[PDB]
């Protein structure tokens, strides 16, 4: 259930 | 956190969430102690019986958070790990003695209303505050019960327990590098850390200078909020010489 | 220098809802 974080952090 | 309550906004601005990249999940709690150093439990990172051995690249630190699952745009900050340092004598074989680790961030995090470092105790504040019956505060996004999950950061205040009572509560060999906290069954009140709260801080507000100090790290327990059991915490002051060494060397 | 003083509480002289419980325990 975690909201997506900006791809920049991945 | 079991039998705690919702945190207020900005109540624990040193709170850190350790977040796994893939699959995306809550790994543990942690603490901000400067603009580039995060403190957590060794077991959050390394635990060979369960084949746990994370590398820097495996996780993220999320700072400034309140909601557990939401991406808190314009409020949280997400940071990459440069390096993990685990206590070289962390005893994962036997009792989790010296359950402590440091993470250095790749870049300094900017402090804000929601992001601010906690103090680390010196001898005198530990001597003054780490007393049976004195209460500290534990915070985290861990489970609400031993056997759901919170929408926002949880908080519970818990009294430090006498070392003999800690010892008599468990068959584990306890060391001077651990303390326990929690109410006794006849005290009526409840509360404990639980799965997901691991690595997060046990803090106390000095009545001498009105500053918050992190006296412990959520380390282990038997179940959560069980009558006759206590949460165990890494004794931060007792390992401070290693913390200083690491930060001074790196 | 500034460690342990929260922007939304100590810096503004606002108390959180249970910090006084801790104070009362410090006997
Ligand atoms: C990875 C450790 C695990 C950790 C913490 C725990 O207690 N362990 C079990 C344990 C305990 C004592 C030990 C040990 C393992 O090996 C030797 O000494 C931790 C944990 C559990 C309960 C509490 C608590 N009730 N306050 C605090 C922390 N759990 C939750 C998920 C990870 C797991
Ligand atoms: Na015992
Ligand atoms: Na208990």
């Amino acid at each position: 259930d975690f909201e997506e974080i900006p791809e920049e952090y991945l | 956190i079991v039998e705690g309550s919702d945190a207020e906004i900005g109540m624990s601005p040193w709170q850190v969430m350790l977040f796994r990249k893939s699959p995306q999940e809550l790994l543990c709690g942690a603490s901000l102690i400067s603009d580039r150093w995060v403190l957590t439990a060794a077991h959050c990172l390394l635990y060979p019986p369960w084949d746990k051995n994370f590398t820097e690249n495996d996780l993220l630190v999320r700072i400034g958070k309140h909601s557990r699952t939401r991406y808190e745009r314009n409020i949280e900050k997400i940071s990459m790990l440069e390096k993990i340092y685990i206590h070289p004598r962390y005893n994962w074989r036997e009792n989790l003695d010296r359950d402590i680790a440091l993470m250095k961030l790749k870049k300094p995090v900017a402090f804000s209303d929601y992001i601010h470092p906690v103090c680390l105790p010196d001898r005198e504040t530990a001597a003054s505050l780490l007393q049976a019956g004195y209460k500290g505060r534990v915070t985290g996004w861990g489970n609400l019960k031993e056997t759901g999950q919170p929408s926002v950061l949880q908080v519970v205040n818990l009294p430090i327990v006498e070392r003999p009572v800690c010892k008599d509560s468990t068959r584990i060999r306890i060391t001077d590098n651990m303390f326990c906290a929690g109410y006794k069954p006849d005290e009526g009140k409840r509360g404990d850390a639980c799965e997901g709260d691991s690595g997060g801080p046990f803090v106390m507000k000095s009545p001498f200078n009105n500053r918050w100090y992190q006296m412990g790290i959520v380390s282990w327990g038997e179940g959560c909020d069980r009558d006759g059991k206590y949460g165990f915490y890494t004794h931060v002051f007792r390992l401070k010489k290693w913390i200083q060494k690491v930060i001074d060397q790196f | 220098a500034d460690c342990g003083l929260r922007p939304l509480f100590e810096k503004k002289s606002l108390e959180d809802k249970t910090e006084r419980e801790l104070l009362e325990s410090y006997i």
